[PDB]
RNA sequence: GGAAUACUGCCAGCUGGGACUGAGGACUGCGACGUAAGUCAAGGAUGCUGGCAUAAUGGUUAUAUGCCGCCCGUCUUGAAA
RNA sequence: AAGCUCGUAUCAGUUUUAUGAGUGUAAGAAGUCCUUGUUUGAACGUGGACAUUUGAAUGAAGAGCUUUUAGUGGGCCAUUUUUGGUAAGCAGAACUGGCGAUGCGGGAUGAACCGAACGUAGAGUUAAGGUGCCGGAAUACACGCUCAUCAGACACCACAAAAGGUGUUAG
RNA sequence: GCCCUGAAAAUGGAUGGCGCUCAAGCGUGUUACCUAUACUCUACCGUCAGGGUUGAUGCCCUGACGAGUAGGCAGG
């Protein structure tokens, strides 16, 4: 997705300030923070 | 004209006359099981039923209508007489949004007399010559009601070509005299 | 229909630095002027790269035949499309005219190869001079010296529902 | 190649969504890696907007009214000389007219048979 | 009330054309042309006889 | 068959005729379908197509409202003409001396107006006076005020 | 070499036979023939004649003949099925 | 269905021109000129002015904006494009027609086939389909082919291997 | 190209029937002819539209239209 020449902005996007953003920094943005949360989810199983 | 193609063989030459600038249309087919581009353009050239006719001034913008009405119609090079006895037969006049026939030369000249066109041989010259106000004058007359050929169509079957034997398409001179049976 | 033949001539459309193109003549069997000219359009763009659109129409001229109550014996070259390709075929046939022969040889086309005009291609129709280049049977049988036959069993139309007399086939 | 909101644009790639090939279309949004495209779809018998977002070799300044532009110019110093110097002139666009006779020659160009 | 076809009755068609009158005194629909002796090229000849 | 390029037998409506019983109504109607025939003048189409108007359609038009029309320049001795009802205000304290042309007045409007020292017509006495509407100034009431 | 004829087209050329229709209801219009007064096939049929004068035409009713016509309603795409 | 407007107004299941793609966009008041003001240039302006030769064709008398509510929303068939397939049928998308609500002529008969859409009549002419008889209309004219111990008058799909045959015709 | 074989069950039956063989079969060409609620003209009904008019939601002149379930409006 991030090297697809181009996307439809999805209809749910209108109404907030995210609608000039690139959706594939979107997506991008999404799959870091759960790789980060899946991080974050062994830290919590180490400790216990 | 006669006399510049016996001029142009005698000095071992071919004389090309210029190319058609009216043609002669009558719809052929029924108002049922009609494509949408070709209904919309029959409706622009006022083709509404079978056998009705019209004139149209040759351009590049409206051989290619002709071109997409092809399979639903008869057309051709109308003659002198063919015009004028359509004029005289069944030509009618819109006047106030009215089919009103044209039975004087008063109603012709209260209703184009801004053009020039006083009497309906006047009217019968600017539609043979395609003159600065052909679109006025062919506007002004209420498209043709045609019968149908009084002697048939000459065809087993109408909705094939008239190159492949058949009665649509382009017929170039024969169109006087389809027109001239169907008046 | 009956047929005519007619000599079509056109050319290219005149362009800057091209004036006078070259002019091409073709020799058509039709019916009328119309599908004259649309099947010389159909030859010439496909042989060569010629449109209608591009081109125009020099001449079109009805050719008649120079001697049409002299019979003559006629050797008919055409060719019909086809899947395996272009098919030549040699036909004679014996008749006063080209045109009467062109006709009989689209009817026996019609008849025996179930071959349509638009299908059939006529390459070349020439006058045999000489009766010692006439190679079919059917033709050759006719060139016979003092040629005379009968015509056994003469059936007669008959104007009446009802006939009072026993009807003869004698001739 | 700088693109501003209000920007006509033609869609040219140089997989997905091969639809919008040759659309022509207005930039609402630009980004420092994208481009926001509107573009105007037929869905039954009313015409729908939708947001298109494309990369910046994808598209392309498009060339639609540059003949308007031209014809408007050249329309106005037309109208200016014609008022300057009395004469009527001919303002509008014409159709491609029916030619008219000619006589063509066969010399040197006899007619060849195929 | 009643439409008359020119092409048949006279009177609606003089009525129409004053000129019908004269075309039809001077039988104007039956002219004859002058005649010219205006001979076609041999090139021309040629080419219509050609194979 | 005939493939139509409009909608057949449509009506063209614009409201023909007045859907009231009043005897006295219909005759003004009459007497404007006449004028309005027999003179090709743009008031009396205007005063007859207003006569046709449903009554949330008329609103009234204020003493008020016809003393402000009155002050604009030039405007001081036209004939003010209203299609409705001419109501009464208490908010204004002075009226000038002018001749209302309406359907009904109200006592009140009435009142005033005669205090000031013109003259209450009806449609018909304006219509014998101005066959042509001359010197005259429509007033319509506002519309969007009421809910 | 000089004619003719076919084919195609045109005539505000002439003319014979058949069928259906006759709406409108003082005048007004556009024209045509006449030097003219007038006349006309020109903004829709009149003139002349016969027979009958009642079941004769017509209506109704019972039927016969030619051709056409499946039993309605509901419910389901759809229904003789 | 009601109002306010406007009405050379608003346009258009169409073509043309220009410009993309291998069908999209554009074609004037939601303009244009001179005049040099805004952060030597893009992009917005101060003031004036040019029309019924106001910027292709063809057609069109209704168009725009506001309120305003009866019935209904998972159907079948066909054509054209694309992707994947099966012993074979086909399966997923997109657009466009036909039918349900619809009679009439023809195809003997008939949901989707060919014509054609419907006030009551008269006359004329046709469509599709037909003209031996049933049955209105040439046991017409013309060139050829075919004889089948259940020919053919059919759907152009299958049986069908372009296989077999000392049938016959033309290449 | 036409013809024969190129697989068939099971009440008696179907190019629609009769029948047809230089066809009334097959391919093709030319004409003539037959007849739809379609096309042309006329009359009449109704609807709509445009006009005129000092029993006036009446009268007169002109043009064009008429399929229809659920449903809607109007006159009886
Ligand atoms: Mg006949
Ligand atoms: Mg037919
Ligand atoms: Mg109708
Ligand atoms: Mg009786
Ligand atoms: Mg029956
Ligand atoms: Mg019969
Ligand atoms: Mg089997
Ligand atoms: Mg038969
Ligand atoms: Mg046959």
């Amino acid at each position: 997705l991030d090297d697809q020449w181009l996307v439809e902005v999805d209809d749910k996007v209108k109404g907030t300030d995210n609608e000039l953003i690139d959706p594939r920094t979107l997506n991008r943005a999404e799959r870091k923070r759960l790789v980060k949360k899946n991080e974050k989810q062994q830290r919590r199983n180490m400790k216990n | 004209i006669i006399q510049a193609k016996r001029d142009a063989k005698a000095a071992g030459s071919y004389y090309v006359e210029a190319q058609h600038k009216l043609v002669f249309v009558v719809r052929i087919k029924g108002i049922n099981k009609i494509p949408p581009k070709p209904r919309k353009v029959l409706q622009l050239l006022r083709l509404t039923r079978i056998n009705s006719g019209t004139f149209v001034k040759v351009t590049k913008a409206t051989l290619e209508l002709l071109k997409l009405i092809e399979p639903y119609v008869a057309y051709g090079y109308p003659s002198y007489s063919t015009i004028r006895q359509l004029v005289y037969k069944r030509g009618f006049g819109k006047i106030n949004k009215q089919r009103v026939p044209l039975s004087d030369n008063a109603i012709i000249e209260a209703n184009l007399g801004k053009y020039g066109i006083l009497s309906i041989d006047d009217l019968i010259h600017e539609i043979i010559t395609v003159g600065p106000h052909f679109k006025q004058a062919n506007n002004f007359l209420w498209p043709f009601k045609l019968s149908n050929p009084s002697g048939g169509w000459g065809v087993p079957r109408k909705f094939k070509h008239f190159i492949q034997g058949g009665s649509f398409g382009n017929r170039e001179e024969f169109i006087n005299k389809l027109v001239k049976s169907m008046n | 229909a009956h047929f005519k033949e007619y000599q079509v001539i056109g050319r290219r459309l005149p362009t800057e630095s091209v004036p006078e193109p070259k002019l091409f003549r073709m020799r058509i069997f039709a019916s009328n002027e119309v599908i004259a000219k649309s099947r010389y359009w159909y030859f010439l763009q496909k042989l060569h790269k010629v449109k209608k659109a591009s081109g125009e129409i020099v001449s079109i001229n009805q050719i008649n035949e120079a001697h049409p109550t002299k019979v003559k014996n006629f050797g008919v070259w055409v060719r019909y499309d086809s899947r395996s390709g272009t098919h030549n075929m040699y036909k004679e046939i014996r008749d006063v005219s080209r045109v009467a022969a062109v006709e009989t040889l689209y009817q026996d086309m019609a008849a025996r190869h179930r071959a349509r005009f638009r299908s059939i291609h006529i390459l070349k129709v020439a006058e045999i001079e000489k009766t010692a280049d006439v190679k079919r049977q059917y033709v050759k049988q006719f060139l016979t010296k003092d040629l005379k036959f009968p015509l056994p069993h003469r059936v007669q139309k008959s104007t009446k529902t009802f006939s009072y007399k026993r009807p003869s086939t004698f001739y | 190649k700088v693109y501003k909101v209000g920007d006509i644009v033609d869609i040219k790639a140089n997989m997905p969504h091969k639809f919008y090939q040759g659309k022509t279309g207005v930039v609402y949004n630009v980004t420092k890696s994208s481009v926001g495209v509107i573009i105007n779809k037929m869905v039954g018998n009313r015409y729908l907007e939708k947001r298109l977002n494309l990369r910046v070799e994808h598209i392309k300044h498009s060339k639609c009214r540059q003949e308007f532009l031209e014809r408007v110019k050249a329309n106005a110093a037309k109208r200016a000389e014609a008022k300057a110097q009395g004469v009527a002139v001919q303002l509008k666009r014409q159709p491609a007219q029916p030619r008219e006779s000619r006589i063509v020659s066969t010399e040197g160009n006899v007619p060849q048979t195929l | 009330v009643l439409k008359k076809n020119p092409l048949k009755n006279k009177q609606v068609l003089l009525r129409l054309n004053p000129y019908a009158k004269v075309f039809a005194a001077e039988k104007l629909g039956s002219k004859k042309a002058e005649k010219t002796g205006t001979k076609p090229a041999a090139v021309f000849t040629e080419t219509l006889k050609h194979d | 068959g005939i493939d139509h390029t409009s909608k057949q037998h449509k009506r063209s409506g614009h409201r023909t005729a007045p859907k009231s019983d009043n005897v006295y109504l219909k005759l003004l109607v009459k007497l404007y379908t006449f004028l309005a025939r027999r003179t090709d003048a743009p008031f009396n189409k205007v005063v007859l197509k207003a006569l046709f108007l449903s009554k949330i359609n008329r609103p009234p038009v204020s003493v008020s409202r016809i003393a402000r029309a009155l002050k604009q320049e030039g405007a001081a001795n036209k004939t003010v003409v209203v299609v409705g009802t001419v109501t009464d205000d208490a908010r204004i304290f002075e009226f000038p001396k002018t001749t209302v042309a309406a359907l009904r007045f109200t006592a009140g409007a009435r009142a005033k107006i005669v205090k000031a020292g013109g003259e209450c017509i009806t449609l018909d006495q304006l219509a014998v006076r101005a066959p042509k509407g001359q010197n005259t100034l429509i007033l319509r009431g506002p519309r969007n005020s009421r809910e």
